[PDB]
RNA sequence: GGCAUAGUUG
DNA sequence: TCTGAATTTACGGGCGCAACTATGCCGGACG
DNA sequence: CGTCCGTTCGCCCGTAAATTCAGA
């Protein structure tokens, strides 16, 4: 469970951009295709994404790299089923 | 007094209002300057869109919190297609220009 | 889907391309079937199908005909959406003037043919003429008639000649006028002019010209030809129990419109005769005006019952419009409402929902898990199974509840404490628990307050709540610095009554080994809870670098405070509760923890606090008796000596010694001085209660009593209420606001009579009556402010300037009000702060000043710090990061996007509910510093001040200055500048009644330019035995020697002038009129002595105007510009003063009322802002004169008088910001190289950024002039009108922005609301870059 | 289910 | 006797938020 | 019963218009 999200606001200094990678971290688990990177505790997509974000493995930079390697894997995929 | 989905108003397709009609709590303008204070812009967007008074929104958000994805298409609410067409069955033409 | 939005006026051709289908018939339902009529209001073959999918007749009624069109009835079967936003429009047999150009105020029309408003309503509504094609005639083109003119002219010119009436006059007018050339007659009018109101008028009608050319409107457009119908499912008719109707005051307002406009249309096939048709067309632009706007004309139609039906203009304006009530403020789903309890065993974080609520408002929730989980197949069988209520879906309930947060909201959000998020814990109950530290930020009692319960649905609502709107998160107030869940009552009261002492307890001085012991002893019963002992404490110092070091001690204490020990985290030093910890000391107790700790250590110390304040405060029993408020033994002899004194006052006055007026006084002071002895006494009686010993002498200690226990904890009461409790309760006032004579001698232990009751009657009445009506006045307040500052936003990070305010304490005369600490906390300096040693940078240029700074400036006796501010911040559409400082709502800087101008207008509107509606003595030890003076010994050797803003400051040994005072001109100083002198004796005598005419020279006295009889009035005193020579005014002198001003000059025992020290002119003096001067012709004088003698706001309200700009009822007159002063003509209707540069614009001069007390003399030399007379300074001229940092100073000062005055504590960045948005228009005065006009008002920001960018290449910019509007001219002047409009005065703003053509980039707060997307302040500010970079 | 009126709650 | 400034006067704006209960009604008048 | 067409009486403030000074 979660108290506060300080230890996620001061590892993420905005309090705002927090909200916004919590949520795209969230969104991945959620629909979601994607596994906790955290030991997960009966908790929800939102608080697993807080503590992730504690953790310090998740951010925004993290998340964009991860996209755009999870991207370039489906266009090589896709390159060899085809051709 | 509670209510997660019920009746809407004519004019505008927001909720009613009481608890005698199954009615919504009225989020009003002090409570939108309260969030504005806060950063909570997709609280707030959800507040006045989805839950209110965009129809599409409303059912497309019921059907995904359903299905389990919590996500809104956010719209745009009734109430202001209802105060464009009240200013512009004045002689007033105001419209939304492309973008 | 868009970017903007436009507006502007509405052709004919426009309208009947927005329709689609022309409304003939006044009938809206059959009344016996329900089916739409042929082409009545609500129509089916204009507007579209009933129902879905579906044709009227039922030819078509199935999605396989989507797009066909019945040929039988004509409908277009489809969606019944359409019907919901097809519109259609009627042909008015006749033009119509639309009445918002009409009656506007100012008349669009009026203006537009410069014709005053009174003559075009003749003409309008026919009983007046117009003429058009006047020709070779002897008429005019905008000359009016009437019936006996129009038959001259038509009996004498007959000829070619066109005299109309009605609306065809006035569009006939417009359609026949050339915009263009009338724009280069006014501008040559303009330009070869000498009239101001003259000049007045013709800008603004050259303004209107100009922004109708440059729109795309056409004048005659004003005039209706075409008139829209709303939709009719924005207007519909709701079937009622029973075969009629429910009477929309919409269908009503089209059905009138309708029957004129076909009765006209029937009366012109069949020739009907004038005066006739006349009349319709009256009634129908009539009926077309009480449609568009009932009731501006005058005589508002009513429908049912005498009462005022809405039109359009009523539906789009006021209070419950659709903007303040359907688009502002919305009714939302996933919402309940309920009663709150306690639950005190809840922590912070969460709060107490009951089961039935939460399984209402997580409906969906609960059937996307029952369907998951394989319970429910279809959403049916979920629904069923929800509503029986089954043993399954409470497991589903809870483990939807497990961290999803809900937001409470408290109905008068005040501020953005108002509405937090919680955790839900399920409760078997119908009521809501709400932690109790949160009730101090709701401003939450349970005497039967609801709330009222939100669910956020998606993951981005959830995590604001949880990230932005937790309650662990909102520990300090956003408008100060202080916490806002600080302990309220019963906390307060276990916590006073836990860490206390008595002389003599159980286990007196026994010796103990640690807290755990002093616990063991307490629960055992073997030691008292307040009982002094030595305990053993360990306490960690974190002074290293992070790193909690120990150090065990012997400190000599009583058991509660160990025990409370127990509690206090690892940080923070023993003596935070080494004292009696009433209610600020819990306060400091949570301030201190946060600044040293963090945000959970604090969380975590606040519910334990929260937990051990009540189970002791339980443990207590503290009761309240009888007893308890102890009656003084000396009130009745007080009560007496008192009524003693009352009685022999009345016997000296009716023996005729004293008047009414001085005895009244009398007796009003000495029933006060009776009143605060009696306080007195029953406050030591309370204090000092408890004499308590028995192993020998009696030991005064603070009392146990209960009440002086709850009053001095700060729990609850205060001196005040005690006082009525038990000492009497002093005089009461009447509903005039006059005191009564006789107080109210008894207290609420003893019975109050009838008489003193009804009096308190009086008073009560009078308060709950002014509590009523203050409400609405601070919430009006309070929106004003919040829709003047809603769109500034912290855009950029550090504007890059080294412009700020120079912060120093605030001095009223007295102690310092507040210290420099404190207004410089959490602010980024703006220049180095040089040591007050020698020129050593003691701080950084840019550092956030926070504790370690303030506290490391004050021990180096910093007086005054130069700051960054608001007001002085050059970034464009916004305010930087380093600007604003402090967030004040935790310990960092603002960050990038936090909305400041909304929490700027609550923090400063929320307490607006609290606010009601000679010698100088020197205290303290120190130097004494004049500022601004220019002083001279006389004979005597006592200084006199020949300045006029002299300030006198005593300093302190350490260079602070401590006090502050005003040394009018022609005060006698006993001491010099920068000599210390002792505190304790006074330094500057005057006399206040009397200004002096004192010397500069010394010499002779002669009145030159004198003539006996007329100059001067001669008066033979008989009561002391000398004459009097008076100069009297103008108005009051002889008609003789008025137009000649006598002078005094001091010469030498020759009779040469004695020069001017300093200049070439003789040292002279005009003396003014009304001066007594006990002085004859041939006297001795000397320097530094008088010639003569010249004699002689609110609370919520004073906010109000103070934030509007208010120009007081006697504005104090300053100076435009510097050097010599004289006087012009002999009161020209006024006196004129005429203020001469050393090499400026001489020709200045300015219009003074002779009847004000002027101030400056005709031998002063001053500067631009120099006080000419007395009483209020209008901020206006402040900002003109003087600048923008000190309107801004004076503002924020003047607004912390009050707030200080009662008792409020709100930071200045709040002010800052709400004056920064005041002054956010200028006005050109040089056009330059850009494209502005010569004195039109434009943003400053727009300015700002136009000469900036032609300062970078090689032109020059256009030089502006700043203006400070009131809030709500700042907020209707904006450049977006969706906010005007959605503020105060809709009509006027909508009817400018349509003639103006003004488009809205929707680039604020409230524009994004209305409309429906991101708000560009929290978690919006990163999507709306976004957008703007992806544009 | 909309308005008005009256009363009430914080 | 004309003409501009200042004064006075008439008039339109505004006047807290949220919630609950009840009745009356949506129009009074010819075939 | 079935149908069917016409009440002044508060407080405050900003602003434009009407009125009155005050000349040359
Ligand atoms: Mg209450
Ligand atoms: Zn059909
Ligand atoms: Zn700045």
């Amino acid at each position: 469970a979660r108290v506060t999200v300080q230890d996620a606001v001061e590892k993420i200094g905005n309090r705002f951009d927090l909200v916004l990678v919590a949520a795209r971290r969230a969104r991945q688990m959620q629909v979601g295709g994607k596994d906790p990177l955290v030991p997960e505790e009966n908790d929800k997509t939102t608080v697993i994404a807080l503590r992730e974000i504690e953790e310090g493995l998740i951010n925004n930079q993290i998340l964009d790299v991860r996209e755009r390697q999870e991207q370039q894997e489906q266009e090589a995929a896709e390159l060899q089923a085809v051709t | 007094h509670a209510r997660s989905t019920g009746s809407y108003s004519l004019v505008t397709q927001q909720p009613l209002g009481g608890k005698a009609q199954f009615g919504g709590q009225r989020f009003g303008e002090m409570e939108v300057w309260a969030l504005e204070a806060y950063g909570a812009a997709y609280t707030l967007q959800e507040m006045l869109t989805v839950k209110s008074d965009d129809v599409n929104g409303r059912t497309k958000m019921y059907k995904n919190i359903v299905d389990g994805n919590h996500q809104m298409e956010p719209g745009m609410p009734e109430s202001f297609n209802v105060l464009l067409k009240e200013i512009r069955s004045l002689g007033i033409n105001i419209e939304l220009e492309d973008e | 889907e868009f970017d903007a939005i436009k507006i502007a006026l509405a052709s004919p051709d426009m309208i009947r391309s927005w329709s689609f289908g022309e409304v003939k018939k006044p009938e809206t339902i059959n009344y016996r079937t329900f089916k739409p009529e042929r082409d009545g209001l609500f129509c089916a073959r204009i507007f579209g199908p009933v129902k879905d999918y579906e044709c009227l007749c039922g030819k078509y009624k199935r999605l396989k005909h989507r797009g066909v069109i019945c040929e039988k009835c004509g409908v277009e079967v489809t969606q019944t959406k359409v019907r919901r936003e097809r519109m259609g429009h009627i042909e008015l047999a006749s033009p119509t003037a639309h009445i918002w150009f009409l009656k506007s105020l100012p008349s669009r029309i009026g203006l537009l043919l410069d014709m005053p408003l009174r003559d075009i309503e003749r003409v309008l509504y026919f009983e007046s003429y117009v003429v058009i094609e006047g020709g070779m005639t002897n008429l005019e083109r905008q000359q009016i008639l009437t019936e006996e003119q129009y038959l001259d002219a038509l009996e004498e010119f007959g000829d070619e000649f066109d005299a109309k009436m009605g609306a065809e006059a006035i569009q006939a007018l417009l359609k026949s006028m050339d915009l263009e050339q009338e724009c280069e007659q006014l501008r040559e009018e303009l330009n070869e002019t000498n009239s101001e109101t003259k000049r007045k008028k013709l800008t603004k009608r050259i303004k209107l010209l100009e922004a109708f050319v440059q729109s795309g409107n056409k004048p005659e457009w004003m005039i209706l030809t075409v008139l829209p119908v709303l939709p009719p499912d924005l207007r519909p008719l709701v079937p009622l129990d029973g075969g009629r109707f429910a009477t929309s005051d919409l269908n009503d307002l089209y059905r009138r419109v309708i029957n004129r406009n076909n009765r006209l249309k029937r009366l012109l096939d069949l020739a009907a005769p004038d005066i006739i048709v006349r009349n319709e067309k009256r009634m129908l632009q009539e009926a077309v005006d009480a449609l568009l706007d009932n009731g501006r004309r005058g005589r508002a139609i009513t429908g049912s019952n005498k009462r005022p039906l809405k039109s359009l203009a009523d539906m789009i304006k006021g209070k419950q419009g659709r903007f303040r009530q359907n688009l502002l403020g919305k009714r939302v789903d996933y919402s309940g409402r309920s009663v709150i309890t306690v639950g005190p065993y809840l922590r912070l974080h969460q709060c107490g929902l009951p089961k039935k609520m939460a399984l209402e408002l997580f409906k969906p929730f609960i059937y996307g898990k029952l369907e998951l989980r394989g319970l429910a197949t279809t959403i049916k069988a979920a629904k069923k199974m929800v509503e029986r209520e089954e043993a399954v879906v409470w497991d589903i309930l809870d483990e939807v509840i497990r961290e999803h947060p809900v937001l409470l909201n408290r109905a008068p959000t005040l501020h953005r404490l108002g509405i937090q998020a919680f955790e839900p814990v399920l409760i078997e109950g119908k009521a809501i628990q709400l932690h109790p530290l949160v009730c101090a930020a709701y401003n939450a009692d349970f005497d039967g307050d609801q709330m009222a319960v939100h669910v956020p649905l998606t993951l981005e609502a959830q995590l604001e709540a949880r990230a932005l709107m937790m309650s662990t998160n909102n520990i300090l107030s956003p408008a100060n610095g202080e916490p806002i869940i600080v302990p309220s009552q019963d906390v307060v009261l276990g916590l006073y009554y836990m860490t206390r002492d008595c002389v003599n307890a159980k286990g007196e001085g026994m010796v103990l080994t640690g807290p755990k012991e002093a616990e063991r002893l307490y629960r055992s019963g073997l030691a008292s809870l307040h009982a002094r002992v030595k305990v053993r404490i360990t306490e960690y110092e974190k002074d290293a670098n992070g790193e909690l070091v120990a150090k065990t001690s012997l400190k000599d204490t009583t058991v509660g405070r160990a025990i409370l020990w127990m509690i206090v985290p690892k940080g923070l030093p023993y003596s935070i509760v080494n004292q009696a910890l009433g209610k600020k000391a819990i306060s400091k107790m949570l301030n201190t923890c946060y600044r040293i700790l963090g945000l959970k250590p604090t969380v975590i110390f606040a519910d334990q606090i929260m937990y051990t304040g009540f189970a002791y405060a339980a443990r207590s029993g503290a009761s309240v008796g009888i007893d308890d408020m102890v009656i003084p033994e000396k009130k009745h002899e007080i009560i007496s000596e008192a009524e003693a004194e009352v009685a022999e006052i009345q016997e000296q006055f009716q023996s005729g010694l004293v008047t009414a007026g001085e005895r009244y006084n009398k007796v009003i002071d000495i029933w006060a001085a009776a009143n605060d002895r009696v306080s007195k006494a029953m406050m030591d009686n309370l204090q000092t209660e408890t004499v308590i010993n028995r192993d020998g002498q009696e030991e005064k200690q603070v009392s146990f009593n209960s009440i002086y226990m709850m009053a001095d904890s700060g729990a609850r009461g205060s001196a005040a209420q005690i006082r009525q409790l038990a000492g009497m309760r002093g005089l009461m006032a009447k509903p005039d606001g006059s005191i009564i004579e006789t107080p109210i001698t008894a207290n609420f232990r003893e019975g109050l009579n009838v008489l003193q009751y009804f009096i308190s009657t009086h008073g009560a009445r009078k308060g709950l009556a002014d509590t009523a009506l203050k409400t609405a006045n601070s919430g009006y307040l309070t929106r004003r402010l919040v829709d003047v500052a809603q769109d500034l936003v912290v855009t950029e990070d550090d504007c890059g300037t080294h412009e700020g305010i120079m912060m120093t304490p605030v001095i009223e005369g007295g102690d310092v009000k507040e210290p420099l600490r404190d207004r410089v906390l959490g602010r980024v300096t703006a220049e180095d702060v040089l040591k007050p040693g020698t020129a050593d940078i003691l701080v950084p240029r840019n550092t956030l000043l926070h504790e370690q700074w303030c506290d490391l400036l004050e021990e180096n006796s910093v007086d005054a710090v130069k700051v960054r501010s608001v007001v002085s911040c050059d970034t464009d559409f916004g305010v930087c990061a380093h600007c604003y400082g402090r967030d004040l709502a935790r310990g960092h800087i603002i960050n990038k996007g936090e909305a400041i101008g909304v929490i700027a207008a609550q923090s400063i509107g929320e307490p607006g509910t609290q606010l009601t509606m000679s010698s100088i003595q020197v205290k303290n030890k120190g130097s004494i510093k004049l500022s601004n003076v220019k002083s001279v010994v006389n004979s005597s050797g006592k200084l006199v001040i020949t300045s006029r803003n002299t300030e006198l400051k005593l300093i302190d040994e350490f260079g602070r200055t401590k006090e502050s005072y005003k040394v009018p001109y022609g005060a006698v100083l006993a001491k010099g500048d920068g000599e210390q002198v002792a505190g304790g004796e006074t330094v500057a005598n005057w006399d206040p009644h009397t200004m002096p005419v004192i010397t500069e020279v010394s010499g002779f006295v002669r009145f030159t330019d004198m003539i006996d009889g007329q100059t001067i009035t001669r008066q033979t005193d008989e009561l002391t035995g000398l004459s009097s020579l008076v100069v009297l005014d103008s108005a009051e002198r002889t008609a003789g020697g008025k137009d000649l001003r006598p002078a005094l000059k001091i010469v030498d025992a020759q009779g040469n002038d004695v020069l001017i020290p300093g200049t070439d002119m003789p040292a002279q003096y005009f003396l003014p009129g009304k001066a007594i001067v006990q002085l004859e012709d041939g006297v001795q004088i000397s320097s530094g002595d008088t010639l003569a003698r010249i004699p002689q706001t609110g609370g919520l309200p004073r906010v109000a105007d103070l934030f509007e700009a208010r120009r007081p009822k006697e504005p104090a007159i300053l100076a435009e510009i510097s050097g010599i002063v004289s006087f012009g003509k002999e009161t020209k209707g006024k006196r004129r003063l005429v203020i001469t540069p050393v090499d400026g614009s001489d020709p200045y001069e300015e219009m003074i009322p002779k009847w004000r007390q002027l101030n400056v003399f005709e031998g002063e030399r001053v500067e631009r802002g120099d006080v000419i007379s007395d009483g209020p300074e209008a901020p206006h001229d402040i900002l003109r004169l003087r600048g923008v940092h000190a309107v801004t100073r004076y503002i924020v000062n003047e607004v912390q008088d009050v707030y200080r005055l009662q008792g409020v504590k709100i930071n200045d960045k709040h002010i800052e910001v709400i004056v920064r948005q005041m002054l956010r228009k200028a006005t050109i005065v040089n056009a330059g190289s850009s494209d502005f006009l010569e004195g039109e008002q434009v943003e400053y920001s727009r300015v700002k950024i136009a000469n900036r960018e032609l300062e970078a290449n090689g032109k020059v910019g256009a030089t502006y002039s700043r203006d400070l509007l009131g809030i709500t001219k700042a907020s209707l002047a904006t450049e977006s009108f969706i906010s005007a409009a959605s503020f105060q005065e809709t009509t006027r703003v909508l009817t400018e922005a349509a003639v103006a053509g003004k488009r809205d980039e929707l680039r604020g707060l409230k524009e994004n609301v209305i409309v429906g997307r991101l708000i560009p302040a929290g978690t919006g500010y990163a999507y709306h870059q976004d957008r703007m970079r992806r544009r």
